[PDB]
């Protein structure tokens, strides 16, 4: 192989290898941020479905 | 004039009119938390894919 195909391949390798290595840290730092403050979709618990509750008159008004 | 009502009438759910407005916040429930904001978009193929240590797929 010539020396400007190698050459430019290598430019390519290291493109997608650069490209990886900064998702590799923005992910480790949305992790951090989700499961810190809850409001991503990651970290998400359940809480108790509110369509489950009966808002119907019932046989005593206070409630 | 008093009529006996009939087996059944004193059950009935009657209509009754009023000037009273209807309560706004009977439970005077506080402000609901913000919903999570909406993903939504293009879903696209993963970026150099999984990205898992040495795996190009
Ligand atoms: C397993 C073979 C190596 C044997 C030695 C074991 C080494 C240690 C194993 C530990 C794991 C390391 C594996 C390293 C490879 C995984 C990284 C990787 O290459 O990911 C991408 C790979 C496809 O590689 P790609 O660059 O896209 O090449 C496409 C060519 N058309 O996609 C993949 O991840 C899957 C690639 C697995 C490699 C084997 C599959 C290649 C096809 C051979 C199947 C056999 C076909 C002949 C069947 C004969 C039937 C009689």
């Amino acid at each position: 192989d010539g020396p400007e195909k190698n050459y430019e391949r290598t430019m390519a390798i290291l493109q997608i290898e650069a490209e990886k290595a900064e998702l590799r840290l923005k992910e480790l730092e949305v992790r951090r941020l989700m499961r810190a403050r809850g409001d991503g979709p990651w970290f998400h618990y359940p809480t108790i479905d509110k369509e489950l509750i009966d808002h119907s008159p019932k046989a005593t008004p206070d409630n | 004039g008093w009529v006996r009502p009939d087996l059944g009438d004193l059950s009935k759910v009657t209509k009754v009119k009023t000037d009273r407005p209807l309560p706004e916040n009977p439970y005077h429930s506080r402000a609901r938390p913000e919903p999570n904001p909406e993903v939504e978009g293009d879903l696209k193929p993963a970026r150099h894919g999984s990205r898992l240590f040495f795996w190009t797929m």
